[PDB]
């Protein structure tokens, strides 16, 4: 991260060769072929820059990403889409609510069982409370 | 009272969305390079590891942050090549095809009015300056040529006088006003769009907003590099100079004061940005919540987005946050009427249609409320409920039959 | 990592306090041991710090889950993308171990045709605006129908209001409007 290809000699060093090198702007990234083909954001790098698993033959890619199928309206002064179908569809929205409720007894987080400690603790006021 | 005319007003929000993606190494900020300091570190446990896992935490909600605000639309939608609006003109917020890196015009001047490290790194956004102006370029795209129905599923595709004339029915005021006046409504919002540009370039405070997350984050950021000059209780600040002088039992008691003063330091630091970036989220998660509500449809609620009743909302991206440009129905220039909540004949109680009774002196008549149509009064605008002994303020009055005459 | 803490021995001799006790004789353990409660308070006033802001995170979600609640099942929201995406029709709450789970049902349009349009029709010198539709035309015909489903009508005066003239509308085309009454009346 933020390092420039040109460092990094060739605790490991195994993933520290060339041909396989692409500088972008999050840093230096070894192991992943660059290609020319955007595709869909799967493991995000940064700075528009994607990795992905390809299967071309069953290794690491690095990608701008797309952002979209691209689309075009057929606007004109005179015409409208209209529906004729319908579907109904039911999705999930999943939201936590609530923790699991804790407390700690300070003193025996503390100090345990021992008196010489818990003698000392009284010093630190109402931090326990 | 009763408006007999209005204007467009288009007034500008300015939300946060995300902060710097700011990482700290921990044991790098406290020790450096000193291998003693690193080993006595080492007795303080995961604390090291607690702090590098919250600010990862933060620089993944950034991301997080930005992508639900601005990814809400499935598809990259464009503008036809002929740009023709029924006398709307979005030319100044649209992107400018000859220069292949904007940003439309009033994104250009949002990015020109806002405005060497140890252990301390900045990552990058996953989303780019440009990859957020596609985003919203594609959403006005969408807004302008399909309305709404983007928003819900397929986007079909509407000429645009006549979705301002489905955004008016949404406020209350009848198709025809809007067709019978799309000059003037076209001229009032093209002339204030223009304002905007005067505003956001004029005021220096308009964008005070994202700039003040800015300001904080560096003065969080300063504070913790000079901290490291503070020689919290230490014969130096500087761990090689009490490595060089001091030999090993006697050093590792300056060091330890150093650490325990630059660890706490940092706590406190962390603890700042894991409050600040719940502030940020929460302004994150209303601007996605305004995008929603005022540029994928026509909101109801009140004040939400703009004074007045709205009709339009259209994004623009600015370098950490959004931008939004509410379009509004204003009222003006009402005059008094007589009015009555029903008008008695021949014993019945008729009471108005979707308007409201007014008198102008001498002659009853039914009216759009927030525009001022009046109509005859007929059996057609009234329907008829109960006595004309009932009802408090009831006038007497005739509504005519349109049958009348066609019978007799 | 709360538990774990109390192995860290924070730059005393051990991390076990009857270790301290039982190796010194007093004067020392004395310091020994504030070294480990500083660090082991420490610890967990970064606990509870950490858990008063995760707090904050479940109570923001708890709100924004109660609001749905009452916005969507107890009633239809208007609200876009509040409730799912596409027009919001109902939904039905299911519990979860820690949470809520909402199953949105939403009506989705499908399969669009394009037809020609206009704004108004014109009428004998009057323009005729639709009354919740939008005018449309297969080429031939102009139909009157629901914005959000085709379904199309005949042109009549009871699908239709009449405003001002046909010179004042910008796309207004010519067309005959159907009176109900016409073949009863005469
Ligand atoms: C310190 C350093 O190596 N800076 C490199 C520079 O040498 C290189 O020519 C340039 C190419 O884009 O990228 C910079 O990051
Ligand atoms: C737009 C562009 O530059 N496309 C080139 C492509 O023509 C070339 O075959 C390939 C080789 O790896 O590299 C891509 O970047
Ligand atoms: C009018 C029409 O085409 N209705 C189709 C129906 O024929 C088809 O069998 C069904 C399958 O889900 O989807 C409906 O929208
Ligand atoms: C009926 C009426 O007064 N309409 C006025 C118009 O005359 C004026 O020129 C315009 C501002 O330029 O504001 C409209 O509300
Ligand atoms: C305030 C405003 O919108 N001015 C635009 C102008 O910048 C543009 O060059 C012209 C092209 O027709 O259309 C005007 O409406
Ligand atoms: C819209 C309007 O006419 N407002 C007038 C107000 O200016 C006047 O002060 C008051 C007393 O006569 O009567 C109201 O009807
Ligand atoms: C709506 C209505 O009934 N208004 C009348 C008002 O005209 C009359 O002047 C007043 C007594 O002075 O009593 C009110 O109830
Ligand atoms: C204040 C007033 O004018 N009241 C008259 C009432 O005396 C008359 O009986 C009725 C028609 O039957 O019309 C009402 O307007
Ligand atoms: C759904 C659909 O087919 N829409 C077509 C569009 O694809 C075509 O580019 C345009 C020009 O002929 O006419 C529209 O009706
Ligand atoms: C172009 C076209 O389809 N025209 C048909 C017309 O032949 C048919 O008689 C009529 C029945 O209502 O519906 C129209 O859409
Ligand atoms: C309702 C409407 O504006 N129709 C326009 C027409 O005015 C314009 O003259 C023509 C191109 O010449 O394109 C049509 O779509
Ligand atoms: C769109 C259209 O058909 N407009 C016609 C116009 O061509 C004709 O000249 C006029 C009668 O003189 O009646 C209008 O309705
Ligand atoms: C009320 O409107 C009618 C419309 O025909 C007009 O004749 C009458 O003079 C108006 N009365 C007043 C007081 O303006």
């Amino acid at each position: 991260q933020g390092v420039n290809c040109t460092e990094v000699p060739v605790t490991w060093r195994v993933y520290s060769t060339g041909s396989n090198v692409f500088q972008t702007r999050a840093g230096c990234l070894i192991g992943a072929e660059h290609v020319n083909n955007s595709y869909e954001c799967d493991i995000p790098i940064g700075a528009g820059i994607c990795a992905s698993y390809q299967t071309a033959s069953q290794s690491i890619i690095a990608y701008t990403m797309s952002l979209g199928a691209e689309n075009s309206v057929a606007y004109s002064n005179n015409s409208i889409a209209i529906p004729t179908n319908f579907t109904i569809s039911v999705t999930t929205e999943i939201l936590p609510v609530s923790m699991t409720k804790t407390s700690v007894d300070c003193t025996m987080y503390i100090c345990g069982d021992s008196t010489e400690c818990s003698n000392l603790l009284l010093q630190y006021g109402s931090f326990c409370t | 009272a009763i408006p007999t005319n209005f204007t467009i007003s288009v007034t500008t929000e300015i939300l946060p969305v995300s902060m710097t993606k700011t990482s700290v190494d921990c044991t790098m900020y406290i020790c450096g390079d000193s291998t003693e300091c690193s080993n006595l570190l080492l007795q303080y446990g995961s604390f090291c590891t607690q702090l590098n896992r919250a600010l990862t935490g933060i620089a993944v909600e950034q991301d997080k942050n930005t992508q639900e605000v601005f990814a809400q639309v499935k598809q990259i939608y464009k503008t036809p090549p002929i740009k023709d609006f029924g006398g709307f003109n979005f030319s100044q917020i649209l992107p400018d095809p000859s220069k292949p890196s904007k940003r439309s015009f009033i994104e250009d001047l949002l990015f020109n009015k806002v405005t060497k490290f140890n252990g301390l790194t900045v990552l990058p956004p996953l989303l780019t300056d440009e990859m957020i102006a596609q985003y919203t370029s594609a959403l006005l795209a969408g807004t302008i040529t399909s309305g709404w129905t983007f928003g819900a599923g397929p986007a079909l595709q509407i000429p645009f006088a006549m979705q301002m004339a489905y955004r008016f029915n949404g406020i209350g005021v009848t198709q025809n006003v809007l067709y019978e006046n799309q000059k003037l409504i076209a001229n009032q919002f093209n002339s204030a769009i223009g304002k905007i540009q005067d505003s956001l370039s004029s005021t220096p405070s308009a964008l005070g907003k994202l700039q003040d997350v800015v300001n904080q984050n560096a003065q969080a950021l300063n504070t913790l590099v000079k901290q490291l000059s503070s020689n919290f209780g230490a014969i130096s600040s500087v761990l090689n100079d009490i490595l060089s002088r001091l030999d090993k039992p006697e050093a590792e008691v300056q060091i330890d004061r150093l650490i325990t003063g630059r660890l706490q330091s940092l706590q406190t630091y962390v603890t700042q940005q894991l409050i600040r970036a719940a502030e940020i989220r929460a302004s994150a998660n209303l601007a996605a919540t305004k995008m929603s509500e005022c540029v994928l449809g026509q909101s109801k609620r009140v004040d939400f987005c703009g004074k007045g009743y709205h009709l339009m909302s259209f994004p623009q991206s600015a370098p950490h946050g959004v931008v939004f440009l509410h379009v509004t129905y204003v009222p003006a220039q009402e005059k008094n009427f007589t009015t009555a909540p029903a008008i008695c004949h021949d014993g019945k109680a008729h009471f108005p249609r979707e308007g409201v009774f007014v008198s102008n002196g001498t002659h009853w008549f039914v009216t759009q409320r927030n525009f001022y149509e009046p109509q005859i009064i007929t059996t057609d605008n009234t329907f008829v409920s109960g006595n004309c002994d009932v009802v408090i303020g009831i006038v007497n009055n005739t509504v005519y039959d349109p049958l009348q005459p066609e019978l007799d």
